[PDB]
DNA sequence: ATCAATATCCACCTGCAGATACTACCAAAAGTGTATTTGGAAACTGCTCCATCAAAAGGCATGTTCAGCTGATTCAGCTGAACATGCCTTTTGATGGAGCAGTTTCCAAATACACTTTTGGTAGTATCTGCAGGTGGATATTGAT
DNA sequence: ATCAATATCCACCTGCAGATACTACCAAAAGTGTATTTGGAAACTGCTCCATCAAAAGGCATGTTCAGCTGAATCAGCTGAACATGCCTTTTGATGGAGCAGTTTCCAAATACACTTTTGGTAGTATCTGCAGGTGGATATTGAT
C-alpha cells in the first residue's frame, strides 16, 4: 500500500487540530492546504537543526538542535532545554 | 434510530480538545515525516526522542493557532466553514507570503 | 557525568514561599528553567546593546533597570523595578 | 562565608547570575549590583508566574503544577501573555474559546 | 460640465501615489504630534529633527503596509470598501493584538 | 525660557486627505467614512509604543534631546528596524 | 606593507571588520579568518544590490542610484526582499500593485 | 570633532566594478551603510550565538560561514558561502 | 408539550509513575582576603543645531450631488457532517550497537606589547554636473451619446 | 462606432543643490615583528539512548445519506467619490542660546590571583503519594415526535 508521508497526517488528525482551534465547519480542500503549510513549516525548522548539528560534527539531532532552531524562527519553545 | 444534527459533534470536539493537551497527530507518522523531510538536507541522519517530541509540540502550536487566525478569516466573509483562501489569507498577513 | 545546571531548586524555593502545599511536575519545571533562562537572555541582551549604545565597558544595575523597562509590559515592570532596586539597597546595607 | 542571595534576602543565586553574565560576552566588564538586581527580576517574574499556576492548580482541583496551569496561567493574564506572546509552553493546549457566531441559535 | 465615475480618480492616485516615494502627512502636523505624545512621557524634551523624520518614514511606512494588509481583508470580504473591521482583523492577525 | 505654548489634540493634524494619500500608496480603491479615526487611534498606539521607548534611551544616557539613533533603536527594538537615519 | 584586503582579493576592509568583531563583545576570541569571511559576505551581499539597484536607476534613465532604486532591487528580488522583510528603506516607496477586481468592468 | 567612520568608499569602489558609470545619491549611500552595518551585526550576532550554544571562546570563519547559512535564504548563502572560502583560502596561502 | 438515546456529572477506589526524600561526595563553584588595573562622574568650555521668532507657496475644509456599492432577502443546489467496525497501522516493549560525550594531550594559532607605517577621515576653498521643475506641444484615456 | 474634455507623455531647458574633487594634514588607525599563553582538534573509549522489530492495542478509511451551508440573483437605500469653492495653515529662509559633546584629573570600583569553605548536582538506594483511569448511578442535553 504504497503512499507518501505526508499522507500518515490523516484528515482525522489535521480535524482535531482544527477544532482545538476552534474551528466548527471544514472544507475538503483543507486537508491537503495544511499538509502543504505543515511541509514548508517542517522544512524551515528541520533546515535551521540540521545546520546546528553539522556545526557541532554530529550525526544526532538534538532537542537543543531544535529549541535553537524554533528560537530564531521566532518560535520560542518551552520545555526542552536551554 | 438517533442521529445527531451537522456541528453538534463538531461543538462537542471544540470543547474536548480545548480542554485537553495531548498531541493529536500520531507519533510514528509524525516521525517518518521529520525523517524523509531532514534526508533532503544530510544523509545518515539521526534524531534524539527529545528532538522529535520538540517538533511535534511546535508544528501543533503552530496549526492550532494558525487555525484560529483561518477562523477569524473564515468568520469576516461571514462564513462558518474554513477554505484554502483563509488560510493564504492569514499566512499573506502574517507575513509568511 | 558531567554537572548540569539548572534554576530548578531556586524556582523550588521559591515555590514554597508562594504556595507551601503545591507541588510541580518535571515537564512544568523544564518550562520554568526555560522561562529564567529566556529571560535572562532577553535581560542582559538588552543590557549589553544600552551599555554599546553609551559606549560603556559595564552592565550596571542602571543597565539592567532601562532594560527591564524596555522588555517588560507596564505593571511587570514597575513591579520587577522596585524587587530591584530593593535587593540592591538590602544588600548594599547589609555588610 | 555568607552568601550574597541571604545578604540581599534573595532565593536566586546572585553567585550563579554573576557568573553567567561574564562568560555571556554582554560587556567587557560587571557591576557589584547587576546580577543582584538581575537575580531580583527573575525571583520577582517566578513568583508570579508560580502563584497564579497554583491559583489554576487550585480551580482544577490539583495540588501538583503541570504546564497546563502554567498555559491558563499565562494566558489569562494580559500583561505575562504580552510578555510570552512568541513562547509556546510545550504540553499547555489552548484557553477554551468559542466564535460566538459558531454556537447554535436559542 | 464634466465628471469622472466614482473609482476613475481614486484609480489615478494609486497609480499617482505608488509612484512616488515623498512623505503623504504633512510636516509640521506630524512634528506636533510628535512632540505632544513624547512631553505626555516627559516634560522638557528636544528632538533632533532627523528623529522626527526617521518617526515619520517609519509610520508612513508602517501605515501604508497596514494598509495593503487591510485592503486584502476587505477583498476577502468580497467588498472593495476598506472598513474599520478589516484594519482589525489585519492587526489581529498580525499579532499587534 | 518664557512661556511654554499647550500642545492639545494634535491627532487631528493628520487629515482626511493624508490618510487617504496613505491608504492610496497602499493600493486602497474605496475607504469608509470610519477609517479616519480608526488610522488616528491606530497611528497613536504606534507613535507612543515608539516615542516610549526612544524617550527610554534618551534618559538612560542622560540627555534632554531625542536623537534619531533613540528612535533608530526603538525601531529596531520593535521589529521595525530603519535604514537611513545612521543605523 | 600589503593589507590583509588585498591578501584576500577584497575591497572591503579587514582590519576594520576585525576591529568591529573585537569591540562587538560577540566571543572572547577572534579567528584570523572570520574577518576575512565576513567582510567578503559583506562585499558579496552590497555588489549583488548594488548591481540591481545600478538596473533599476538605468530603467528610469538615471545615472544616480536613489533610495527608490534599492527599493526596487529589493522588492523586485525575492532574496533580498526575504532578507530585508522586516526593514524599511527610507525614502523607498512600495511597488506598483493594484488588487484585480479594483479594475474597471468586468 | 569626532571622526565617524563608514563603509562609504567600499560601497563606492565595488559600486565602480559592478556599475562603471553609475553614481549614487547621499541617502543611498546612508541606507547602503545601514545595510552593511545590519548584516554584520546579524551574522556576528548568530556567530556569536552559535559558539556559545557550542562552548567556544573562539569565533572563526567556520562561525561565520554557519551563520552566513542560518541567516541567508537558498541562492544568497551558497553565492555568499563561496566568496569567504575563496576569500580565506586565498587569504590563507598569501604569506 | 412528552419521551428516550446518549452525553455529562460527581463520588468513591486503587496501583504506580512519577514525585519527594537522603547521604555520600566530591568536585566544582562561590566566597574570602591581597594587589592591580581601569572606568566613568564632575568639572570645565567650544561650538553644533535646536527652539523661536516673521514672509511666501498651496493644500484643507465644507456643501452638493448622484453613481454605484453594500448588505438584506431569498433560494437552489452542493458539499461537508454524521454515521458503524472490521481492518490495517501505530503503540508498547525488548534488545544489540552507533555515537555522543567524557578526558587528556599538545601545538597551531591567538593574545599581548611596542615601535612603524599607512590611511581613512575633515576641513578648507574650489569646480563640476545630474536632474527637478518649468515650459509648451503631441498623444492617450475617459465618458457622454 | 463619433466627439471632446481632460489627463498623460514626451521633449527640451536651465538654475543650482548637492555631488564629485583636491591639497593639506593627522590621529587614529592598521601593519609588522617578537614574546608568551592556550584553545580546541585529535585520538582513544565507555555507556547511554537510539533504530529495529516482534506482539499487543485501537484509531481510521470506507460510502451512504441529507441538513444546512455557501454563493448566485435581485434590489433599495444611502454611503462615499467627485468637484467647486473660499481661504487658513504649512512651508521656506533667515536670526538668538541650551546642551551636547570633547578634553582631563582622580578616586571609587571592578579585575585578577590565589586561597579556603559550601553548595548544589548526582547517584544511590530507597522512600513516598497524587491522580489517571475505572466504576455506578443520578441528571443534563439533544433530538425525534
Ligand atoms: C494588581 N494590584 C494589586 N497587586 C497586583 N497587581 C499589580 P499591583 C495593583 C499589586
Ligand atoms: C509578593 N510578591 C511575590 N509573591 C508573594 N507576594 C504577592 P505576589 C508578588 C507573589
Ligand atoms: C490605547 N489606550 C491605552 N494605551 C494604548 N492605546 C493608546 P493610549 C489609550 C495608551
Ligand atoms: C504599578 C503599581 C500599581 C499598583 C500598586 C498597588 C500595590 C497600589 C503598586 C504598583
Ligand atoms: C503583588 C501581587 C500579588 C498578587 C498577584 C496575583 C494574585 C494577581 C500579582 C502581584
Ligand atoms: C487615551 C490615552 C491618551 C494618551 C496616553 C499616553 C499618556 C500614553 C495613553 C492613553
Ligand atoms: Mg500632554
Ligand atoms: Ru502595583
Ligand atoms: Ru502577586
Ligand atoms: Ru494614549
Amino acid at each position: 500500500v504504497l503512499r507518501d508521508n505526508i499522507q500518515g497526517i490523516t484528515k482525522p488528525a489535521i480535524r482535531r487540530l482544527a477544532r482545538r482551534g476552534g474551528v466548527k465547519r471544514i472544507s475538503g480542500l483543507i486537508y491537503e492546504e495544511t499538509r502543504g503549510v505543515l511541509k514548508v513549516f517542517l522544512e524551515n525548522v528541520i533546515r535551521d537543526a540540521v545546520t546546528y548539528t553539522e556545526h557541532a560534527k554530529r550525526k544526532t539531532v538534538t532537542a537543543m538542535d531544535v529549541v535553537y532552531a524554533l528560537k530564531r524562527q521566532g518560535r520560542t519553545l518551552y520545555g526542552f532545554g536551554g | 434510530p438517533h442521529r445527531y444534527r451537522p456541528g453538534t459533534v463538531a461543538l462537542r470536539e471544540i470543547r474536548r480538545y480545548q480542554k485537553s493537551t495531548e498531541l493529536l497527530i500520531r507519533k510514528l507518522p509524525f516521525q517518518r515525516l521529520v525523517r524523509e523531510i531532514a534526508q533532503d538536507f544530510k544523509t545518515d541522519l539521526r534524531f534524539q526522542s527529545s528532538a522529535v517530541m520538540a517538533l511535534q509540540e511546535a508544528s501543533e502550536a503552530y496549526l492550532v493557532a494558525l487555525f484560529e487566525d483561518t477562523n477569524l478569516c473564515a468568520i469576516h466573509a461571514k462564513r462558518v466553514t474554513i477554505m484554502p483562501k483563509d488560510i493564504q489569507l492569514a499566512r499573506r498577513i502574517r507575513g509568511e507570503r | 557525568k558531567t554537572r548540569k545546571e539548572s534554576y530548578a531548586i531556586y524556582v523550588y524555593k521559591v515555590l514554597k514561599q508562594v504556595h507551601p502545599d503545591t507541588g510541580i511536575s518535571s515537564k512544568a519545571m523544564s518550562i520554568m528553567n526555560s522561562f529564567v533562562n529566556d529571560v535572562f537572555e532577553r535581560i542582559a541582551g538588552e543590557a549589553s546593546r544600552l551599555a554599546h549604545y553609551n559606549k560603556r565597558s559595564t552592565i550596571t544595575s542602571r543597565e539592567i533597570q532601562t532594560a527591564v523597562r524596555l522588555l517588560l509590559p507596564g505593571e511587570l515592570a514597575k513591579h520587577a523595578v522596585s524587587e530591584g532596586t530593593k535587593a540592591v539597597t538590602k544588600y548594599t546595607s547589609a555588610k | 562565608a555568607k552568601t550574597r542571595s541571604s545578604r540581599a534576602g534573595l532565593q536566586f543565586p546572585v553567585g550563579r547570575v554573576h557568573r553567567l553574565l561574564r562568560k555571556g560576552n554582554y560587556a567587557e566588564r560587571v557591576g557589584a549590583g547587576a546580577p543582584v538586581y538581575l537575580a531580583a527580576v527573575l525571583e520577582y517574574l517566578t513568583a508570579e508566574i508560580l502563584e497564579l499556576a497554583g491559583n489554576a492548580a487550585r480551580d482544577n482541583k490539583k495540588t501538583r503544577i503541570i504546564p497546563r496551569h502554567l498555559q491558563l496561567a499565562v494566558r489569562n493574564d494580559e500583561e505575562l501573555n504580552k510578555l510570552l506572546g512568541r513562547v509556546t509552553i510545550a504540553q499547555g493546549g489552548v484557553l477554551p474559546n468559542i466564535q460566538s457566531v459558531l454556537l447554535p441559535k436559542k
